[PDB]
Order: C-alpha cells, then structure tokens, then sequence
C-alpha cells in the first residue's frame, strides 16, 4: 500500500496510493495529471495553492465521496479548488445543492423569430 | 541519432550500445575472441560492458578484466557493470543481503582487478532482504568507492519505486537504472510499466537479450544451426523454446518482418536492434556475440534507427501482434 | 521555478519565489527587505510571528490580490501583520472597506483665524 | 588594507592576490621561471594557487606539483586549487557526473603529487548531470579527504543556489566560492549578480583574468608585441579581439585610464588589479604572469587599494561607460 505525500504550500499531507486510486478522473487520482507537480528530490507532490481547503478535499477521498467546505473556508475560495483539483461536475452539483443552491431551467423561444420576440418583450 | 545518451538521468554517459558477457565470456568463446570483440566494440564508440558474478561462475569476470588490463584502456573511458545475486553455493552466498553485496562486490571487483565498477545491479529481487537493507548496502559501497552507481534487475516498477522512496527516507542513493530484457517478444514491461519510471523518478532501461539469443535473428529458420547457442550443453530450454509450437509461431512472423528490413535495406538483427533503440525511455542496449562478424553487423542497428517512422513502427506491430495496452 | 520556505514561528510555509515576485514593494517580494530574516543554515526565512494570519498573507499573493481576514483572528492583529508584511497602502484600503469601514474627509476652516474660530463654536 | 581574507565566509583564509597557471606552467614557460614565480609569490605572502586537469593537458598540475615537492613547503602554509570539467577525449572524461568528479579529481591529485587540494571547482556548470548528482559527488570527494572544500566556476547565480538549496535539502556540503570572470571590460555578474549570493548564502568570488589577458595592460596600444599572450600560437581569438573594433575602442579607453593610474602614482596593471579588489564580494584575484617582472610589478596592485575613493571609482566608472545597473 504505497503512499504519496502531497505539499500544500508547505502543510504536509499523507494518504495512500489506493485511496487515490478511487477516483481515476480527477487530478490526484490520474497519474499523467499529477505528474507535473511531482518533485522527484523530496518524493512528494507540490501545489502552491490555498491551505484551509485540502483538508477536505482529501477527506473526500478518504470518505468516499464526502465533500464539505470547512466552516472557515469562504464558498468562492473553496468552489475554485474543487475545480482545480478536477473533483468532477457531480461532486460540484452535490456540493452546490447541499450549500444552498439549486436552479436550471430556462425555455427560450422555439426560435420563431416571432415568438421569441414576442415573448422577450411581455 | 545520438550515439551516446544519459543512462537514465543520471550524469553517467553510455553508447546506445553495449556489450555483454553472458554465455560468451570464459565460456562458449575463447579469450582471444573474447579480446577481439572487446576491441571492435571499443574501437567503434562502445564504451559499455556487462558482465555478472553468476556467469560461467566468475570466469567472464575474469576474461574482461583480463583484457582490459592487457590493452590498457583508460578507466576513466569505460563504463563497466556487475550483477550481484548468486554468488555461491552457500546459502549466504546469494540474494540482496548487506553481507552478500558487499562480499559478492569485493570479489567480482577481485577478479576484475579493478578499484570499482561504474554501476553495480541487483541481478533480481529479494523478497527475504528488507530494501532498506539492501539500498543501505548499495549506498555503502558506493561511498566505499567500490561503484558509482547502483541499478536493478528484473524488478517490477512497484520494487523499483520502493527503493527510491527508501533512498528519499533515509537520505540515501536511489537506484539510477533498471536492467529489463526487451526484443520484440518481450514488450510488456519496457513499454508500459518503465515509462512512467523514468519520467517521474528518472530511473533508464538498459535492455537485455534485444535478439532473444539469437532467436529474433532469424538464424533458426530451418532448424537448429551448429555451433549456434541453441546448440550448446545446457542450453537445451532454448532448443525447447525454437522447436515448440510458440517457437514456430515466432519464425513464421519473423519471415514477415524480412520484408521490413529489407524495405529498410538492413538486416533482421539490425533492425530488431534499431527498434529496441526507438523510444527514449530506453538507454542503451546490451548486445551478445560468439564472433566478431556478429559484432560489426549489429553495431549498423545505429544507421536503421532515423528510419523508425510511425509508419513502420505500426507495421511491425501488426505483424507482431503483440502491441501491449497502456 | 525555485521555492522558498517560510517559517511563521514554526509553522512551515512554501511557495515559489515567482508567486513573491508579484507584488515587489512587499516585504516578502523584494529580496533587499526580507535578506534580514533569512536563515542559511535550514534555507528559509524565519519571522517571530502571529500564525494564523500567515495563511491569509501568503494567499494574498498566490490568490493575486485576495486578502481576506481569517475568521478566527482580531482584526487588531490581522491589520499589523498586513501593516508588517507591507502589503501597502491600496490592499490596506480593500481590506477596511470590505471589513466594513469607509470614512475620509474633513473640512477644515479657510485659516483665517477667524472663520476656523468661529466654525469651531458653532 | 588587510592583506589576507576568507574565502566567502567559509573559515579559509586566501591572499587577495593568488596564481594562476592557465597558459603559463607546461606551456608558455619554462619550468625553471614556474619555479621563480612560485618562488617569488610565496615568497611574498601569497598563498593561492589556482590549476585545472584542461591546462597543457594536464601538464600545469605536474609542474605546479614538481614545484611544490621541490621546495618542501609546508602543505599547510599552501592552499592549491583545481578545476574539474574537461578531462580528455572520451565520452566520459568530462562533465560533473559522479563519474567524472571522482576520476577526474584522483588523476589530478596524482599529477600534483598531492593527498589532496584545498577547493575543487566545477570548471562550468553542466545541463546534463542532476545537481543532485554533482553535488554529492563534491561532498564525497571531501569526505574522502580529497579536498578541504569545492566551489563553481562559470555558474550562474540560479544555478549556485540550486546547489545550496539541494545541499540543505540532502544535508551535503555547500559550494563557498565562484570562480568568475572579472576585469574593467567584464562587470556584470560580479557587480550586479554574486553580491546577493555572497551576503545570503556566504558564496564568495575568486575571479580570474583581472588583465583580461592581458589587455587590460596597456602594452597592446600598438599592435601585437613579440613574445605577448596574443602572439602565442593557439590564442589567434585574443588577437582577433584585441584588433577587432571593439578592441581598438578598448585600448582608447585604456589610453584615458593611464591618467588616473598617474595621479593614484601606480602603472595600469596595478591600477586594473586592485579595482577588482575594491569591494568585499571579492576573496581574492587570480593573477597570470609569464615572467618576473609582471609578477613583482602586479602585486604591488596592494598599495593601490586605499586610494580606489568613490571619488576615483566613479571616475574609472565614466570612463569605462560599462557600470552595470543594479
Ligand atoms: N540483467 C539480466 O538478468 C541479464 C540476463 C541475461 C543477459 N543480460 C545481459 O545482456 C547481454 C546480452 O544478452 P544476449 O546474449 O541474450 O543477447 P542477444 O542479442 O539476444 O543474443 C546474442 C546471441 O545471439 C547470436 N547472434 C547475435 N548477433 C547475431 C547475428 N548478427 N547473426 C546471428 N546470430 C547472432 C549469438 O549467439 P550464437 O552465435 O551462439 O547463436 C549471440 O551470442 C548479456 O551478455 C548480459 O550482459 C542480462
Ligand atoms: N575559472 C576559469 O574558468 C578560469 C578561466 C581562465 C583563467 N582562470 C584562472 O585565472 C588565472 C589568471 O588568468 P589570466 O592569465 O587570464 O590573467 P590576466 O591577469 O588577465 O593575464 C595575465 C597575462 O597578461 C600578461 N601580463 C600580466 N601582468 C603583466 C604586466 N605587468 N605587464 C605586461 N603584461 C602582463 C601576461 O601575458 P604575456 O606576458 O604572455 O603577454 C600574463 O600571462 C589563470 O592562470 C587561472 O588560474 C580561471
């Protein structure tokens, strides 16, 4: 059970290879997307990124599919991260809702050039 | 293109050939050849040579040092290597121990009649040796000055990965090259697994057997030649892979791959050679011989390689059809 | 990309010298004003300092501009370390208004010894 | 005013004034005037004496050992300095590999007839070996007791830093000086780049070519005189220079200089050598002289020093036109 030990700009984190492994579609868990922060001198990976947040992104991992924004991480600073590490839109939705947000429709015009005109001005 | 390259990343510089003495040196050949190929090798770039404790029980240790020291060659010119593993009937005498490193080191250096090697070699894991152990004994013979560096053979990449981590742990040596066999029968682990190695950690190939003994030659055609390693006492298991039906499946597609080198205008062994060389990951090639026209006709694998176009690489893979998934 | 490593009291930092160079009249971005804290014998530069401000200050350069006061630390506190690391005069300002103060002006008499005087009164 | 100084901040004390052998020793002169220049220098406090495996091929370490072993001084009165990089014709003789480093620095240490030497240097940096790699290997040969320190030469001031940084990161040896170009007509890495290095980390300067070889002297300001460095069969690139465009345009600079050497009441030489010693980044300057004179006439480069006022350099400064910006 190899481990890997990612640096969040100097706060040092541990975890294993297979708990990586568990989602092959984001950064973390794709070998050739994580290989560019790779530091082969100190055998850990390297991002020189927002601190507070990590945590829960390698919990995500480690439980399986948890995602919560720690209590003192701002919705913006911690939405960015969650798409840098590539988490995926599914994690995102899970995210959003459970923050409070839920919206998406939307029925234009059946392209009328009449009826949308209509309806754009009423 | 380039003759010589880094032997993985490290600093150590070797042609994109070697020479090896497995079944050759103080066994099948004479030392006069043995001296003959040396020389032609040397005298054409290759400054390469491998050898083991294990083969023809010390004795092929014993010719190359014998004619190193009898032509004189500046060391400083030559990259010699060693694999240490079996060295001995004793059953301290063989595996990845502190003491048989050390011990099998100091007598292959013994019969070599040299101060040190350029890069020692694990010969084959060692399930019963913790690693650290065993790159806590490479890094101590190498601040011994008795190597200057350390590689492994025939470990898988999970292995080879375990010692580098071990290295960064304990402020040691990591291993700076893996000696994996590789011809066009034998893709899997060249072309998957090491890959990944040498662009994370830096960790070459130096490959093995590019012409299966002699099998990818094309020599075996017909039947068993004389005097051919198929041949020979205690080579029978080879006689058994030509002869069986995997053997025969094999001819028949080296018939196919004829037409390629002929549209390459080389030959079969130059040019399974040459597509050995193809891919960066891949340091150098170890070669074997039994005579010198082997030697001068292999050495041209380096006028083929410009011509390995993805066209032609495709094509060797359907014929071969063997093509691992990545 | 070479990295520097700064040590906030013990709490180890990292980040590349790229992510410092930035922002040049800060303390940490220009070389002549933090050579003072740097220790050659660990490759680092040590500062005697608050810790839970750091976070936010080295955010500040990696986020590019984005200094946002951490929850758990006095705004008293937090000020004199962004006052420290000389973030300047502009960030400063950012931080007030979006911590909720925003005054300025003043008008004083003409100076005519009688006008200031008697305004002063009334 | 302090005749001796540290090298960089490292507990090694060098004369501000040093010699070289590059040209001279198994080349230009005869080994009976190497004898007096070594004789003369050390005679008079300087103890610095700079060599490297490329000079005459390795023929300046012979006759700098030869001298030394002649003499009998005491080797701890002596600090001897050599430089790694070019070490012959094979593929392996040259570089900062492990390899190298270790060869390189045994066979120099065997022309010198010496243990060791007090600061091996890399005689430029190296794009294909792992810093990592160079610098274990320095610390290597110094745990051996093959040299007291190393140093880099030709390096960048990132790339001196790479070093430190990954010697802090391994728990090596740092590098403590940097053998740099320096002279009136090139300023810019040691005026603008090495200061910061040398407050930092503790890296000092040891520069070389302060006459720029000998240009800076004043004796080309009419052609190229008999027997000068410029005339020398193989050095066609310093005549080259010195009648090229920019060399007449040097030597009219030169003819401007001569006026402050006048009113300091020094010659030029004296004048160009203790400029390079005007600020504290500087440990010490490697001087070349092909016979006595020079020699007497350069180290008097020392009572020149106290008058180098802002005054004077800003001057210099002018004149030159070159002040590099910070
Ligand atoms: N790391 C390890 O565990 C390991 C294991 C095995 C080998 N090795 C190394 O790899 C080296 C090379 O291996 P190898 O000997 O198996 O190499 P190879 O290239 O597969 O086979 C060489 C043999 O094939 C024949 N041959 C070569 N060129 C020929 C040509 N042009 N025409 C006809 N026949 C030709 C010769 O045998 P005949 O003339 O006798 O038929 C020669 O001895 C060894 O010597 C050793 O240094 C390492
Ligand atoms: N780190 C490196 O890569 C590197 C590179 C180059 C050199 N170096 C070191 O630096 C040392 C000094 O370099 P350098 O020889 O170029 O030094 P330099 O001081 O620039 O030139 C010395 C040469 O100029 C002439 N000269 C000296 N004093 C004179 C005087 N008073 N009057 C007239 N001519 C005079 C002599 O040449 P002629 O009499 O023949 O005209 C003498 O050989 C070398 O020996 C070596 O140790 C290091």
């Amino acid at each position: 059970s190899e481990r890997v030990v990612i640096n969040i700009s100097g706060l040092r984190f541990e975890t294993q290879l297979k708990t990586l492994a568990q989602f092959p579609e984001t950064l973390l868990g794709d070998p050739k997307k994580r290989m560019r922060y790779f530091d082969p001198l100190r055998n850990e990976y390297f991002f020189d990124r927002n601190r507070p947040s990590f945590d829960a992104i390698l919990y995500y991992y480690q439980s399986g599919g948890r995602l919560r924004r720690p209590v003192n991480v701002p919705l913006d600073i911690f939405s960015e991260e969650i798409r840098f590490y590539e988490l995926g839109e599914e994690a995102m939705e899970m995210f959003r809702e459970d923050e409070g947000y839920i919206k998406e429709e939307e029925r234009p015009l059946p392209e009328n050039e009449f009826q949308r005109q209509v309806w754009l001005l009423f | 293109l380039q003759f010589y390259r880094n032997l993985g990343k490290s600093g150590l510089r070797v042609s994109c050939l070697g020479l090896g003495t497995w079944v050759t040196f103080g066994g099948q050949i004479t030392d006069e050849m043995a001296e003959h190929l040396m020389t032609l090798a040397y005298d054409n770039g290759i400054n390469l040579f491998d050898t083991a404790e294990v083969y023809a029980a010390g004795k092929a240790e014993v010719v190359l040092g014998n004619i190193i020291k009898k032509k004189g060659w500046r060391r400083s010119s030559l990259v010699i290597t060693t694999k240490i593993f079996w060295g001995g009937k004793a059953e301290t005498e063989r595996g990845l121990s502190r003491k048989h490193i050390i011990e099998g080191l100091k007598a292959s250096l013994e019969r070599l009649q040299l101060e040190y090697v350029d890069v020692v070699f694990a010969n084959r894991p060692d399930p019963n040796t913790p690693m650290e152990e065993t790159v806590r004994a490479m890094t101590h013979v190498i601040n011994q000055g008795m190597a200057m560096y350390w590689g492994t053979s025939r470990w898988s990449s999970m292995e080879i990965m375990e010692a580098y981590s071990v290295a960064r742990q304990f402020n040691l040596i990591p291993p700076i090259c893996e000696q994996a066999e590789y011809h066009m029968f034998q893709r899997e682990k060249v072309e998957v697994q090491l890959p990944e190695l040498f662009h994370k950690i830096g960790v070459g190939a130096m490959t093995w057997s590019p012409l299966a003994c002699g099998i990818v030659s094309g020599k075996y055609d017909s039947g068993i030649p004389p005097y051919s390693r198929a041949s020979l006492k205690g080579y029978q298991w080879l006689k058994d892979k030509i002869l069986s039906e995997e053997g025969r499946r094999q001819q028949a597609k080296l018939k196919e791959l004829q037409a390629i080198a002929e549209r390459l205008g080389c030959t079969l062994p130059q040019l399974a050679i040459a597509w050995c060389l193809r891919n960066e990951g891949v340091s150098s090639v170890l070669l074997g011989a039994s005579n010198a026209e082997q030697l001068m006709e292999n050495i041209g694998a380096i006028q083929v390689l410009p011509k390995l176009s993805s066209s032609i690489v495709h094509e060797i893979d359907s014929i071969l059809g063997n093509k691992p998934y990545s």
